[PDB]
């Protein structure tokens, strides 16, 4: 149920494979009522998806 | 915020948030828009922590995603006390059957529902049974309705892999105490009751598909066959005509599943392999045993075979003729080294199951099912555990709040649907409005008799407990309570990994890497950084050339420990008789000179 | 000195060996060369074990309780 | 010991096995005991626990950031599939049993096995090698125990008290039995007040000299004042060790580990520790610390104070609708508003709790915890960071037993999820820097006993101070202990007190502050004269182990690591990529290490005074003019160019006080005239080799010490010592020395002296201060030349020249396959002949 | 003082499967040793009997479905582990269950052999439709504790046969409780009570001689010494 | 249903008056069932004689120190607490203790009366001074266990009757543990430490021996509900 309904900033046209920097994977205040900031996989794409 | 029956705000200043994201004090003029519930920024997931105010948000990160790994077992349950979510959640996963127009069930079975609507159409509702997920977890499903039974639109019929009634049942709920216990649950550990072991509380049911299939080569193509060469009958006897192993047989590390032979190519027999052949008359073959065969460390039983062949009009990769995939399937009891948690992030590695009768036991004679250690609650801030421990045990044995003389003023807040609840009653509270300290407080003392009418947990929700062994009375009430956990895909079985020799990669020489190839682990430069530090230079030396890309070392050093010989000296790798043959090349005039100026050596 | 028996590996106690060599790193060539022999003799001009041994101790613990019982001598290799 | 998997032990045992098989008659062939071994036959158990006796295997757990992280332990085997590990090695590896795995490594050879039973056993590793201070010692629940059992209350049952009127002395107890016989009735509490008659304890040593003046020996009788739980601790400790009487707190353990370390071998250290181990554990467990919201206490006055500090932000949010004040002005109010009012719940939370609460006693006894997590889960959150790092001026007013409310723990998840990366992104610099400190001193090996040198370094250890008591120095334990003295040491009589060459331990030390005398001059790694390598009596004792340290120890990877290990805890350049420069900000931390151990030129660059003299002071509208006059010397010197921001050096003697450079002042060639940091290469030319070595050692150590981090600075010396070996010539005489090239100063010298045909003609040259990194970039051997420089260069260059490499390189070997040139692997031990004596030989 | 005054040992129903049993006097802080020496007796090696493998007519291994049958074989195996049983011979005995038709399949329609009685015939096994035909064969062995289930390899026996874990204990909860004495006038002497919940095979009194057989037998080494 | 195999007891002397009592092989989980009841058996059941009052003449109520003595009367209690005696009066008895002149007085000054024996006649109590003496008559009576001193609360006859603890029990110290040992390819089976330190009246075999047959008797109770009830047999 959690997969169907990840958002994924990796993938093709989205953001580059090397420029995965810290900054882009953060909280920023308009995720709140539209995305979870709990939620996240441990993997390498902590904030990424 | 709090409001009135009207609806106009009752405070004259509400917090809210503003163009920057900033939180701030308004007036209570000022405000545009609310949110619709507390659980507006949280995810499904999330949304099933209970008392998640009380949380971290690293220790909630991981308990949200520990949810997503847990097993299922043999027979799901409900938590105690969980959040509304989890019944939502649960159909709308879709693994639950629902009924789809209102009826009657006709007929019931574990393979198939039968409804008669309303309207006279029929519908038919199969069931999954034993079908292997996407990761191995078994998928098995089972109706929750009697023939007979009436069932109104969108009521669920069936339960899911991991539901029970319908709602979700990642976990069991059982009894915690809150104390060391002899270091066994020291830093993180934790204690199980052999009950667990005994009753199938936490066992759950695996499922492998091994795969294999027979393809087109330079010399022919393969076959499949019962008559693969140089077995013992005490090999292949579970083998079917068809030369793969029976269902329902059971199969071991090493036991033959499929029989499968490989044309070779030129013989060329030693003279020894010729005399061997004249002295056990062995007439002359072209075939090799490619038989598939249960990996290391894996066993069950065979439950289904698939087969398919391009002569039966079967898609086929190009070059391949046949095809076989054999599911089997085990039975995993919890065991030592099996990885639990639960909802708040807490968990752990089971280090010790202890018999019945050395767990503590409260003053009736029941015994704890699982003991976690005091010193990792407080500073992990992660106190929604005990909470969780507390309502669990309110729910576990019903409450009954007194009105004699009106409602306590600590039960106020309370409505009135909580003012009474049996034993095994469960309760819901939702993620940002949920149960108070206070409420929670109040309700830990009006808790209802045991049995013979005596209260195990006082108020403080603290019990004085025996000692399982000793039998001395523990000096101190220790806390008491029921906590939902639930058993991680992170399972002892899987992880454990061994190798003396193996396969070896032939591009760099070295051995292959992880478990599924039986690779060795990784030495890296800290270790040698390590090793040069203690000055064990021969260990150091024996690990870069001897367990390493040195085929000559490597069989000598086997042959000496086979034969009892003592290992012999290692010395001058090829890389550097290569470099000094290439010196020689460059007309450099390298040589070896031994002691402090002595002669050449070899 | 007043200490309880060693277990296992640690019998002989590391300080005593310490006491009969150069420096630890003397001693593990010193106990690796008797072990060496031990086996080689074992395997049939060495003299073999010296001590009573055990039911079925490694050559290594031989040689160490034979450097703790001031049965051998050695020469710095320097 | 460790606990070693069944099936996992007789995979790694696997070709041992079928040799007992073949050997055992069980298996007629080589081919046979295999196929017994993959198939697991019943008979393989039975040889697997003969093989496996006594083969000690290594268990790592990567990273290896310190040598530890790889232990030997005498495998033993268990049901199931998990590693069962010693408690008391967590903390060595690094370790906690929530998921964590852990690898197994077979040693082969018997040289592989002697190392590893000798020199990696884990009972054998007891003490840290960066400090020396005990590593396996208890922790957590061990504390705990260790601290319920010693602890002394008031009022117990059956406590101590006076005689009275037709009753005497009602709480004395003959002997410790009697009082556990007492206490199995529960007439007598573990933690009361008693007195009992011990024999076999050994009095205090005050009270030794007192009642036993010929001496106590076992079997005499004494009358401590002391708890049965006291009495049950010092049980466990050496026979011979004085009655102890204190509460045991994680200091008080650590204190009589490292005393116990010093006077009793490391077999006696093992054996007390296992002990603490089992009495802690036993004693936690009925310790009775236990965790319910019961127990988390609210302290009453959180509501005053955080009405009393909403009271200043409201004015501070008055003041800036005034105008009088800018957002981040503002900004600022409120957070130091908040934080104050943060202080003051976390003190008021603090007196509230009591003293047997469990959640308090947990941190107290310094088991687990520290009080701000005590203060966060029930006083209050306090202030939380924005996505940029910087604070919001709103706090999270609410505790986590209270529960946050919804905009609370949005704005509280920004720095969970900042933490993740930036925990990941710490180790990055850290590794940068241990790899270049491991480069630069990889080869850095004990090759000799004693280099027979006079020179050393001054230390201080106290000062006498106004009072009749003398103060111990801060920083003895790093600087003075486990040294080796250079000259002798006098009481204010002449009496010496302690010979030259011995070790400065903590007796020494107190010794020596017991005859009052505040400094001593040790020899240290920065004036050995050793040619090549230092020399075991100049390194002094071993931190790991309290010996002098043996010929062929691998001091230099040691000292890397030991200083490498600890990079995390420093503060370090912002991880963001936007913004300015980051210089303007002082961040002193793993910069300025980077800065000083590369030798670089400080961004905050402060002058020197080349001269001794007194100084004339003169200001202008943006610059300072500082002049010297020399007072035993002619012309002066002028600096005329320093900027006014930054501020004069102050000075501040204890009760003159001079605060600020004023001037008239008299500052002695090298004393710094501006607040900043001395740039190195001006010390050098100002004051010479020496005083530039104990600057740079001195400057690190401050950065060290600031941040918490504690090293010896023998590990900081041994890495500065390979900066300053090179002398650059300006000028050469009667030798073939070319122009501008850069000699060792070994060379250097050597060649000089070696001009004797018409007597010296020296050629000119100075020394020059290197960065790590360029000192890293040298060798004298061509086969680890060839693997840094242009290949071809370098061996035309050796061939023209048919010069021989020795293979002292470590580096070097590693390419040949040549085991390494340290420890085991040096000649003096590779060598080594064995042979039984006559005397032994003869019973055969 | 010393008191020459003898325990004493007298038991007092509760139910038909428990009952409570007072010892007294005791000497003081003896009491506890000796309740919690009965529970782990009680608890661990009291013999009982139960059921070892199974076999369904229509199935091979327990990760099937029999046709007509609500609950999968797993469903009924964990069903059977809770029927508690008495066995009259050590050596292994064979039991059935055959039900054709509708209707619920319980315990009480296994026929067993002579000398073997089950205690609890309102279990429920299973129901079956319309369409569901149910042949179980089982067998009951004599054991102690806790027996985990024996692989057909190890036995030997063909394929079809379903080993089941096995639970050979009578005893279901066991407490004590401790208090004072008025013995003369010392009157700190301990009072023990220990209570006994047992499974319907077998009286708490027999249980309670069993595990004081066992005791007594462990004792008997102590007591070897002159 | 028979054991898999009979446990052994195995012993071994540490001192003239201690030992260790090893059991060994166990049933899993029995070692814990029989180290406590042993123990406690050990020190609460066999019985013996213990001085319980003690009445010194030279003093009514300045109990810090007697004139011509240099001992405190705290000393004093805990000398005559160390005083090993048996008796088979089953009744209190007195026992009178008079010296006088400088010298060191020992439980051998003794004078007992018919039944009772001292067994540490070498015992020193006290030490005498110039112009000195020592006068006091002890209460002796038989008992179990250790019994806190009771108080003469209601002493009319004498004010100066000083009650002390009674260790009537002849165990002074016992301390049990349990390890784990391997028979066949089983590693479950348990092992039982035990190591008892005795007075001078009785050995520590004396005393394993009477707790296993207290134990035996103590079970047989329960043991005779039903008699043919099967056990697990040896
Ligand atoms: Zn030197």
């Amino acid at each position: 149920l959690t997969h169907k309904r990840r958002l994924s900033a990796l993938g093709p046209g989205g953001l580059s494979r090397e420029r995965a920097g810290l900054e882009v994977r953060d909280v920023h205040p308009s995720h709140y009522g539209r995305m979870c900031p709990i939620e996240t996989p441990e993997g390498p794409n902590i904030g990424l998806i | 915020s709090p409001t009135d029956e009207n609806g106009r705000f009752t405070e004259d200043r509400v917090m809210v948030r503003k163009k920057g994201g900033e939180v701030e004090f308004v007036s209570a003029d000022q405000v545009d828009y609310m949110d619709v519930s507390p659980r507006q920024m949280v995810s499904v997931a999330t949304a099933m922590i209970p008392f998640l105010e009380h949380d971290d948000a690293n220790r909630a990160l991981m308990g949200a995603n520990m949810q997503r790994q847990a097993v299922p077992l043999v027979r799901s349950e409900a938590p105690l006390v969980g959040t509304g979510m989890e019944l939502r959640a649960a159909i709308d996963a879709g693994d639950v059957v629902v009924a789809d127009k209102t009826g009657v069930i006709e007929e019931v079975s574990a393979d198939y529902i039968t409804v008669m609507a309303d309207d006279g159409t029929r519908q038919s509702y199969r069931l999954r049974k034993f079908a292997r997920s996407n990761h191995g977890t078994c998928a098995n499903q089972r109706p929750i309705v009697d023939a007979g039974q009436r069932v109104e639109a969108g009521q669920v019929i069936a339960d899911g892999p991991c539901t029970q009634n319908g709602e979700m049942a990642l976990g069991k709920n059982l009894l915690v105490a809150i104390m060391p216990w002899e270091g066994h649950n020291y830093e993180d550990a934790i204690i199980l009751s052999n009950r667990l072991v005994e009753e199938d509380v936490l066992t759950s049911i695996h499922i492998e598909e091994h795969e294999i299939d027979a393809r087109d080569t330079k010399l022919g193509a393969e076959e499949i066959t019962r008559d693969i060469p140089n077995v013992s009958d005490e090999v292949l006897a579970d083998l079917d005509e068809r030369g793969i192993v029976r269902i329902g047989a059971e199969v071991r590390d090493g036991d033959i599943l499929v029989g499968k032979v490989t044309p070779k190519g030129e013989t060329e027999l030693t003279p020894e392999e010729r005399l061997l052949r004249a002295i056990f008359g062995e007439k002359a073959r072209e075939v090799r045993d490619t038989s598939l065969k249960v990996p290391h460390g894996e066993s069950g039983k065979v439950i289904g075979i698939r087969v398919f062949s391009r002569e039966d009009d079967d898609e086929l990769p190009a070059g391949v003729n046949e095809l076989v995939r054999v599911y089997v399937a085990q039975k995993r009891k919890i065991s030592d080294g099996d990885k639990l948690a639960g909802r708040h992030g807490n968990k752990g590695v089971i280090g010790k199951i202890l018999p019945v009768e050395d767990m503590p036991f409260l003053p009736d004679g029941t015994p704890v099912d699982i003991i976690l250690n005091t010193h990792g609650v407080p500073r992990r801030m992660n106190i929604g555990q005990i909470l969780e421990t507390h309502l669990g045990w309110v729910a576990k044995a019903g409450w009954n709040i007194d009105v004699a003389a009106g409602v306590p003023d600590w039960a106020s807040k309370l409505p009135e649907e909580l003012y009474s609840a049996p034993a095994d009653s469960t309760v819901a509270t939702p993620v940002f409005d949920g149960a108070q300290e206070g409420e929670l407080a109040g309700l830990l003392g009006s808790t209802l008799p045991n049995r013979d009418g005596e209260v195990m947990v006082d108020a403080d929700g603290k019990s004085t407990l025996f000692d399982g062994r000793s039998g001395e009375p523990f000096p101190y009430p220790v806390t008491v309570g029921y906590m939902y956990i639930l058993k991680l895909h992170h399972l002892v079985d899987d992880k454990i990994h061994a190798r003396s020799t193996g396969p070896y990669s032939m591009i760099t020489q070295q051995p292959l890497g992880g478990k599924a190839q039986f690779g060795g682990q990784r030495f890296g430069e800290m270790e040698c950084w390590a090793m040069q530090a203690y000055g064990a230079a021969y260990t150091l030396q024996e690990l870069l050339t001897i367990k390493s890309d040195d085929t000559v070392g490597r069989v000598k050093v086997y042959e000496a420990i086979v034969k009892g010989e003592n290992i012999p000296e290692p010395g001058i790798p090829e890389s550097f008789k290569v470099l000094l043959k290439e010196l020689q090349s460059l007309c450099l005039n390298v040589e070896v000179l031994s002691s402090d100026g002595a002669a050449i050596e070899m | 000195s007043a200490y309880d028996t060693p277990l296992g590996i640690t019998n002989p106690p590391i300080d005593e060996l310490l006491s009969r060599a150069s420096s630890k790193y003397a001693l593990v060539i010193y106990a690796a060369k008797r072990a060496r022999q031990i086996n080689d003799y074992y395997n049939q001009e060495y003299v073999g074990p010296l001590v009573e041994p055990g039911l079925q101790e490694k050559p290594l613990s031989i040689a160490l309780r034979e450097i703790h019982g001031d049965l051998l001598e050695h020469t710095e290799g320097e | 010991q460790c606990g070693l998997p069944k099936l996992m032990a007789l995979e790694l045992f696997k070709p041992f096995v079928m040799k007992r098989l073949v050997d055992l008659n069980h298996a007629q062939n080589i081919k046979s005991a295999k196929r017994m071994v993959e198939r697991q036959r019943p008979q393989v158990w039975d040889v697997l626990e003969e093989v496996i006796a006594e083969h000690p295997v290594l268990l790592n757990r990567a990273p290896t950031l310190h040598r530890l992280g790889i232990q030997a332990f005498e495998p033993q085997l268990v049901e199931g599939k998990a590693i069962q590990l010693h408690p008391l090695v967590c903390e060595a590896f690094n370790a906690d049993f929530d998921g964590d795995q852990m690898a197994v490594h077979l040693p082969l050879s018997a040289e592989a096995q002697a190392e590893a039973r000798i020199l990696m056993l884990s009972s054998n590793n007891i003490l840290s090698p960066a400090s020396g201070k005990p590593l396996a010692m208890p922790r957590l629940d061990m504390v705990t125990g260790l601290y319920y059992l010693t602890t002394l209350v008031e009022g117990a049952t059956g406590e101590y008290q006076a005689a009275t009127k037709d009753a005497p002395e009602q709480g004395v107890y003959s002997s410790p039995a009697e009082a556990i016989m007492a206490m199995d009735r529960g007439a007598l509490s573990v933690r009361a007040k008693i007195k009992v008659r011990l024999t076999e304890l050994r009095p205090p040593t005050d009270l030794e000299a007192q009642l036993f003046e010929n001496g106590w020996k076992p079997g005499d009788a004494w009358t401590a004042e002391t708890t049965l739980g006291r009495v049950m601790f010092n049980e466990l400790l050496p026979k011979s060790y004085p009655f102890v009487n204190e509460q045991m707190h994680k200091k008080v353990q650590a204190r009589i580990i490292n005393d116990l370390a010093e006077r009793f071998p490391m077999i006696v250290v093992a054996q007390t520790v296992d002990k603490l181990k089992d009495a802690g554990f036993y004693w936690a467990t009925r310790s009775g610390v236990t965790v319910s919201m019961a127990d988390v206490l609210v302290p009453p006055q959180k509501q005053e104070i955080l009405e009393r500090h909403e009271a200043e932000a409201d004015a501070i949010e008055r003041k800036y609708q005034r105008g009088a004040l800018n957002h981040t002005e503002r900004n600022e109010s409120l957070v130091k508003i908040w934080q104050d009012a943060t202080e003051e719940v976390g003190k008021a939370l603090e007196e509230f709790y009591p003293a047997d609460n469990p959640i308090i006693t947990i941190v107290k006894s310094g088991a687990t915890g520290n009080l701000t997590q005590t203060r966060t889960l029930a006083g209050m959150k306090g202030l939380v960071t924005n996505p940029k790092g910087e604070f919001i001026p709103r706090p999270i007013k609410s505790s986590f037993r209270e529960g946050l409310t919804v905009l609370e723990y949005f704005i509280n998840t920004h720095g969970a999820r900042k933490g993740l990366a930036d925990t990941a992104l710490r180790t990055a610099d850290s590794g940068y820097l241990t790899r270049r400190l491991v480069d630069v001193s990889q080869d850095v090996i004990v090759r000799e006993h004693d280099c027979e040198t006079e020179r050393g370094i001054n230390v201080t250890l106290a000062e006498r101070g106004p009072d009749g008591t003398l103060i111990r120095d801060a920083h003895v334990e790093t600087s003075a202990f486990a040294r080796t003295l250079a000259t002798d040491a006098v009481d204010a009589n002449g009496n010496v007190i302690i010979e030259r060459g011995h070790d400065l331990g903590d007796p020494a030390i107190d010794a020596l502050l017991a005859a009052g005398i505040t400094t001593v001059k040790v020899r240290s790694v920065l004036t050995c004269t050793s040619a090549t390598g230092v020399c075991a009596m100049c390194y002094g004792r071993s931190m790991a182990t309290g010996k002098l340290v043996d010929i062929g120890e691998a001091v230099g990877i040691v000292a890397a690591q030991s200083i490498g290990e600890p990079g995390t805890q420093l503060t370090m350049r912002t991880f963001h990529q936007g913004g300015v420069t980051g210089g303007a900000d002082i961040v002193g931390g793993l910069p300025r290490v980077q800065e000083l151990f590369e030798a670089r030129v400080p961004r905050n660059k402060a002058p020197i005074a080349d001269v001794a003299g007194r100084v004339r002071l003169e200001e202008s509208d943006k610059f300072f003019k500082i002049t010297i006059v020399p007072d035993d010397g002619g012309e002066e010197v002028v600096y005329d160019k320093l900027s006014k921001r930054q501020r004069l050096r102050v000075i501040t003697h204890e009760d003159g006080t001079e605060g600020v450079l004023s001037d008239g002042d008299h500052v002695e060639v090298g004393d710094q005239l501006m607040e900043g940091a001395a740039d190195p290469h001006e010390v050098l030319r100002v004051q010479g080799p020496r005083e530039v070595q104990i600057h740079l050692v001195k400057e690190v150590q401050e950065v060290y010490r600031a941040q918490g981090v504690s090293i010896h600075d023998k590990h900081i010396e041994v890495i500065v010592r390979q900066m300053l070996r090179r002398v650059t010539i300006i000028d050469s005489g009667s030798t073939e020395f070319l122009p501008g090239s850069l000699t060792e100063r070994a060379e250097f010298e050597a060649e000089n002296r070696r001009v004797v045909a018409e007597g010296g003609e020296p050629a000119a040259g100075r020394p020059v201060l290197m960065g790590i990194t360029k000192a890293s970039l040298a060798t004298d051997s061509w086969l680890s030349a060839a693997s840094f420089q242009e290949t071809t260069r370098v061996l035309t260059d050796a061939a023209i020249n048919c010069r021989s490499d020795k293979l002292n390189g470590l580096k070097e070997n590693v390419i040949i396959g040549k085991l390494i040139p340290a420890g085991t692997g040096i000649s003096r031990y590779r060598n080594i002949q064995v042979q039984p004596t006559e005397e032994a030989r003869a019973a055969a | 003082m010393l008191i020459s005054q003898r325990p004493t040992l007298s038991e007092e129903t509760v139910a038909e499967n428990r009952s409570r049993f007072v010892i007294e006097p005791l000497e003081p802080g003896f009491g506890y040793t000796l309740g919690n020496s009965l529970r782990r007796t009680l608890l661990s090696s009291i013999p009982g009997a139960a059921v070892t493998s199974i076999r369904i007519d229509g199935v091979l291994h327990e990760f099937t479905t029999v046709p007509g049958v609500k609950e999968d074989v797993t469903d009924i195996i964990l069903n059977l582990k809770g029927l508690v049983v008495s066995s009259d011979d050590d050596e292994p005995v064979t039991m059935y269950l055959r039900k054709q038709g509708p209707g619920v399949v319980t315990a009480g329609d296994i026929v067993p052999p002579a000398g073997v009685t089950v205690h609890n015939p309102d279990m429920h096994i299973a129901t079956l439709n319309d369409k569901g035909k149910l042949e179980v064969e089982l067998v009951v062995e004599r054991g102690r504790g806790y027996v985990p289930a024996v692989q057909n390899k190890a036995s030997g026996a063909e394929i079809g046969r379903i080993p089941v874990d096995s639970i050979y204990s009578p005893v279901l909860k066991v407490t004590y409780k401790v208090e004072a004495t008025r013995v003369e006038q010392r009157t700190d002497f301990d009072k023990l009570i220990i209570d006994v919940e047992t499974k319907n095979s077998i009286s708490p009194r027999d249980a309670l001689a069993s595990a004081g057989g066992t005791l007594v037998e462990l004792f008997g080494l102590a007591r070897e010494l002159n």
